[PDB]
RNA sequence: AGGAUAGUGGCCUACCAUGGUUUCAACGGGUAACGGGGAAUAAGGGUUCGAUUCCGGAGAGGGAGCCUGAGAAACGGCUACCACAUCCAAGGAAGGCAGCAGGCGCGCAAAUUACCCAAUCCCGACACGGGGAGGUAGUGACAAUAAAUAACGAUACAGGGUUGUAAUUGGAAUGAGUACAAUGUAAAUACCUUAACGAGGAACAAUUGGAGGGCAAGUCUGGUGCCAGCAGCCGCGGUAAUUCCAGCUCCAAAAGCGUAUAUUAAAGUUGUUGCAGUUAAAAAGCUCGUAGUUGAACCUUGGGCUUGGCUGGCCGGUCCUGGACCCAGCCGAGCCUUUCCUUCUGGCCAGGACUUUUAC
């Protein structure tokens, strides 16, 4: 038959379901970034948990090792590229010091509110879902879309959106046409 | 075990529980809105009694 | 508003099949999309070819609309196009008539029915008729 | 010298000694002896259907005092007779003699739970309809 | 298994064809021919996956049935014909001549050559022995049988085939210092000179090869194809990269500057 | 020695020896056993699984035997028997879904008797035919990805330095859905695009489990009263039950949530890493002893000389970057020390002759 298509899980749940010293921390963190549910918080911890695992393995090798130099710098370059890692912290020891708020900072939902295009963070998510925001010349409706540094400057309203020079929406057309 | 007994009393308490209807209360928000509701309720306007915090305070 | 804009990339000249082949980018803001028939007319104007030597297919509109990407063929002649084209595309363009045949079940059942006869059908049916004395 | 052999060429003794001694793990014996396959009423399955033989009722263990309302069920797959608890307030009235019931374990993985003696199964469905659906009036018994 | 296999599952095809997983259930099974199944390139892959001249399998059959494709100076119409190393493909409609030489990345490069170089080819001598009536003959890597060879020619040597008459123009004796391309193993496609031939009676002889960068690697004698009389003097034009293997860090650096 | 085979061979025959395997586990039995690539969990070491997208193997109800052919002990080929089983005019004849779809049965357990060769490839005398192989759709909460179920303002209060909410008041925004249409396709469906339609209780209404502890969240109200029931475990019910049945409120995860079973970690409760054995389970009553396991020390060390490469610097020779000279440090050589380092021809590469066996 046809070749199988690969797929994988993108999150992992806590070992202890009920622990206030984490439930409150998660909710405080979800409220700050306007997240829908706890799984969007589990997802950040999962990808940060395997980056740490990758970083530990390269750090055990000797310096100037070919694998440590190639993959460590490449992973760092991508992290600087998405704006998570600062240009003065490319040492793979500050990589271990990263925290989940660094990744939620680079989401499209976080950047739209923080760019002044929205009144609040919950306004940012609904603007994205309702096809109002375009990055470059492409409409993006994914709130978790991670903004790159070179794409940061090109965040604005969609060219055919009511708020960005487009036509009037469905509701307004119903009132002014009567 | 020595096992038997009258089967006549099945459902005794549930049958005689007086049926009480649920008041037709407003719907709760779903998704992102409900997490927003809980966050303020636990970190913005905290209702603590001098360190004394209750999620479901009985009317006492 | 309308402003249909056509860009061609990955152009390959293919004298093996007597045609030129390329990728088509269509920019159509304030327009749902452009029909293949309308794309074929415009291509004839741009490249000074007969409309019947031009073939487009496999179009998909990007997210948010306003742009589509597809594949296009331009043959050196209409005769060359008629030789090196799938039947279904010529039927799409009106250069051929859709062939009419029974369903696959009917062809297969008929094929297996003829398999029980050795020789001509005329011999088989006259002789089978002879058996049924009625 | 810690009692077990340590020599570099004593792998056969180490492999056999562990192999002999894992039989002391009761969980391990049941997996290799196939006791669930041989002795368990379900034959290793998670669930099993059967026919209700009789409504009886089981006296609870001390210090509790109650009548746990069960049924006697004959399994379709192997003809064995088992006792199955009927959970919730008044669900025994949903189960009649010569009804088809779907069973599952009590969750203690072959042992009895609580004060119910010698009962290791619970009723999940009757006549192909969930007992919980019958209890909460989501569905009605097909009869 | 009651008889020969006639299908090739997509996942079981040779990896150097660079076929995608999800395009279908099956892959083109190369026909019997001058080159081994695992070491060949079917003509369907070249015209559609490599040149991307054909859009599908229907189109490659239409191209070849009009007599356009020639391999080694004869028109071939077998869509799964196993073209291999040193084979010449001619498309006179497009006026293009190709030679199948491995690039250093292990794949068959799309290497266009001039018509002057496309008029001959090289073949590695597998065996020299006497035929019927005591006529000596040479078997090259593509199954050609050439009679009456130069009596100095031995196995593992490379001969220059006229490719129009099938005769031997001249040859290169197998010895230290000859230019070599590797036709097997993980060093496939690398180009260097023989440094040391390591003999093992009853086993596999090993050849020591020096890169143009004085990098040393070892490969089996069955993977050695003599292509030149000395360093820097190949008898055919090499593909882009000249068969020199770069490390991934050098490749990343090389890609960074070319942009 | 022969015969047979495509061919080696006790493969078989004739004659002849008495050999062959085995406690380093032969042989036999079991396997809820097709092998592997691989899967789940995983600090490490491990434990468990792999019928199933690829490779190899085996079978076509069970056996056995064959024809044709290069290739079959083939089964959508045949012959015979066994078990099933079909038509019959009673003389006879004909069967093989562990192919696709479908039916019965079995069960805890699994979808359409649909469209097409357009793609992927295969077969043929072949540019043309065929292909339930394969592709398309249908059923489909197996799993997997993203991700709606609302957002922003004004009043009115409260409030804290300038704004976070608790109520009743507005106008905006959008896709779920619908649909001209175009795209998609062999033809369709759907997706993606997109006119018009399509949101105030925005009834376009999120559920599943819980609220004594483990374990996050009630000593609220009513009902029952060792009954009914709950309760994985400890425990809860005899009149204000924090645990039942309900209502309210609250907690947890959410298009998902619970239950049963198996399995992995937790388990240093299988322990090589890494358990325990006086009394909690556990040193054979005591010696000998074969196999197994395991076994004291000892044979070229030191010194001297020359050289290759790279780290810190001084030099700095700075466009983060490069030199002899110098210091320490690190890796390799090449000679001499009574000197292992096989031995010869063309003259370190190619052509001859020798070599204690291993483990690492
Ligand atoms: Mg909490
Ligand atoms: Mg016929
Ligand atoms: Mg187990
Ligand atoms: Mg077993
Ligand atoms: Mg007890
Ligand atoms: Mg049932
Ligand atoms: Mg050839
Ligand atoms: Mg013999
Ligand atoms: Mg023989
Ligand atoms: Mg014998
Ligand atoms: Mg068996
Ligand atoms: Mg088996
Ligand atoms: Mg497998
Ligand atoms: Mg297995
Ligand atoms: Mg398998
Ligand atoms: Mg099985
Ligand atoms: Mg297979
Ligand atoms: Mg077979
Ligand atoms: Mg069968
Ligand atoms: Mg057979
Ligand atoms: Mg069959
Ligand atoms: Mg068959
Ligand atoms: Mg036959
Ligand atoms: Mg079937
Ligand atoms: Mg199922
Ligand atoms: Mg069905
Ligand atoms: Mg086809
Ligand atoms: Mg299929
Ligand atoms: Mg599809
Ligand atoms: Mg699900
Ligand atoms: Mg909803
Ligand atoms: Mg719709
Ligand atoms: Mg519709
Ligand atoms: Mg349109
Ligand atoms: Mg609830
Ligand atoms: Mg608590
Ligand atoms: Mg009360
Ligand atoms: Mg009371
Ligand atoms: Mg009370
Ligand atoms: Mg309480
Ligand atoms: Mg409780
Ligand atoms: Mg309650
Ligand atoms: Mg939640
Ligand atoms: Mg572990
Ligand atoms: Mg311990
Ligand atoms: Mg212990
Ligand atoms: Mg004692
Ligand atoms: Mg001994
Ligand atoms: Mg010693």
């Amino acid at each position: 038959p046809r070749a199988p298509r690969t797929y994988s899980k993108t999150y992992s749940v806590p070992k202890r379901p009920y622990e206030s010293a984490r439930l409150d921390a998660e909710l405080k963190l979800a409220g700050e970034y306007g997240l829908k549910n706890k799984r969007e918080i589990y997802r950040i911890g999962f990808q940060l948990s395997k980056i740490r695992r990758a970083a530990r393995d390269l750090l055990t090798r000797d310096e100037k090792d070919p694998k440590r130099l190639f993959e460590g710098n490449a992973l760092i370059r991508r992290l600087v590229r998405i704006g998570v890692l600062s240009e003065d912290k490319m040492k793979l020891d500050y990589v271990l010091a990263l925290k989940p708020e660094d990744f939620l900072e680079r989401r499209l939902q976080t950047q739209v509110f923080k760019l002044g295009l929205a009144r609040s963070i919950h306004h940012a998510r609904v603007l994205i879902t309702q096809r109002h925001i375009a990055v470059g010349k492409q409409i993006v409706n994914i709130p978790s879309f991670t903004v790159r540094l070179d794409s940061q400057k090109h965040i604005d309203f969609a060219h055919n959106s009511p708020y960005g020079g487009g036509r009037a929406g469905r509701v307004k057309r119903k009132n002014q046409g009567k | 075990g020595k096992v038997h007994g009258s089967l006549a009393r099945a459902g005794k308490v549930k049958s005689q529980t007086p049926k009480v209807e649920k008041q037709e209360k407003p719907k709760k928000p779903q998704g992102r809105a409900y997490m927003r509701l809980l966050y303020t309720r636990r970190f913005v306007n905290v209702t603590l009694t001098n360190g004394k915090r209750k999620m479901n305070p009985s009317p006492a | 508003s309308d402003a249909v804009t056509i860009r061609t990339r990955k152009v390959i000249s293919n004298p093996l099949l007597a045609r030129r082949q390329f990728v088509i980018d269509v920019l159509h803001p304030n327009r749902a999309n452009v029909s293949k028939d309308e794309l074929r007319e415009k291509l004839a104007e741009i490249y000074k070819a007969e409309k019947d030597a031009v073939s487009v297919f496999g179009f998909r509109t990007q997210f948010g609309g306003g742009k589509s990407t597809g594949f296009g063929l331009i043959y050196q002649s209409v005769a060359d196009a008629k030789r090196f084209e799938p039947a279904y595309r010529l039927v799409r363009y009106g250069l051929a008539e859709k062939v009419e045949k029974a369903s696959r079940q009917q062809r297969k059942q008929k094929k297996n029915r003829d398999k029980k006869i050795f020789g001509t059908q005329r011999r088989a049916q006259k002789r089978a008729a002879r058996r049924n004395a009625d | 010298g810690k009692g077990k052999p340590r020599g570099l060429n004593s792998a056969r003794k180490l492999r056999v000694h562990r192999r002999n001694n894992r039989w002391a793990d009761q969980a391990y014996k049941a997996r290799l002896l196939g006791t669930a396959f041989k002795s368990s009423p379900f034959g290793g399955s998670s669930h099993a259907k059967g026919i209700v033989l009789e409504k009886i009722g089981i006296e609870s263990k001390q210090p509790n005092s109650a009548i746990r309302k069960c049924v006697r069920v004959q399994l379709i797959k192997n003809g064995k007779k088992v006792t199955a608890f009927v959970p919730n307030d008044g669900c025994l009235n949903f189960v009649d003699e010569n009804d088809e019931v779907l069973l599952a374990g009590f969750g203690r993985r072959g042992k009895a739970k609580g004060d119910i003696p010698g009962v290791r199964f619970k009723v999940v469905k009757v006549s192909g309809v969930s007992l919980l659906a019958l209890w909460k009036e989501k569905k009605e018994k097909p009869r | 298994a009651r008889g020969p296999k006639k299908h090739l599952k997509r996942l079981a095809a040779p990896s150097h064809w660079m076929l995608d997983k999800l395009s279908g259930t099956y892959a083109p099974r190369p026909s019997a021919g001058p080159h081994k199944l695992r070491e060949s390139l079917p003509l369907v892959v070249f015209l559609r996956n490599r040149l991307k001249y054909a859009l599908n399998g229907r189109e490659v059959k239409a191209i070849m049935m009009q007599q356009h494709v020639q391999v080694d100076g004869k028109v071939r119409t077998d869509t799964t014909y196993p073209a291999g190393f040193m084979d010449v493909i001619t498309l006179e409609a497009t006026n293009e001549h190709f030679r199948l030489v491995y690039d250093v990345k292990g794949k068959f490069a799309v290497h266009r050559i001039s018509a002057e170089e496309a008029a001959y080819k090289l073949g590695k001598v597998k065996k020299v022995q006497l035929g019927k009536k005591g006529v000596p003959y040479v078997v090259t890597h593509d199954g050609r049988t050439i009679r009456y060879p130069d009596p100095l020619i031995r196995a593992n040597d490379t001969v220059k085939i006229d490719l129009a008459t099938g005769k031997i123009d001249d040859f290169i004796k197998f010895d230290t210092g000859r230019l070599v391309m590797v036709t097997g193993g993980r060093n496939l496609g690398r180009v260097g000179v023989i440094v040391h031939r390591e003999k093992h009676e009853g086993g596999f002889d090993l050849v020591h090869i020096k890169d143009a960068l004085e990098n040393t690697f070892v490969t089996r004698l069955s993977n050695v194809f003599v292509i030149g009389t000395e360093a820097g003097k190949p008898w055919v034009s090499l593909p882009k990269g000249k068969g020199i293997k770069l490390s991934i860090s050098e490749e990343r650096d090389r890609r960074r500057a070319q942009q």
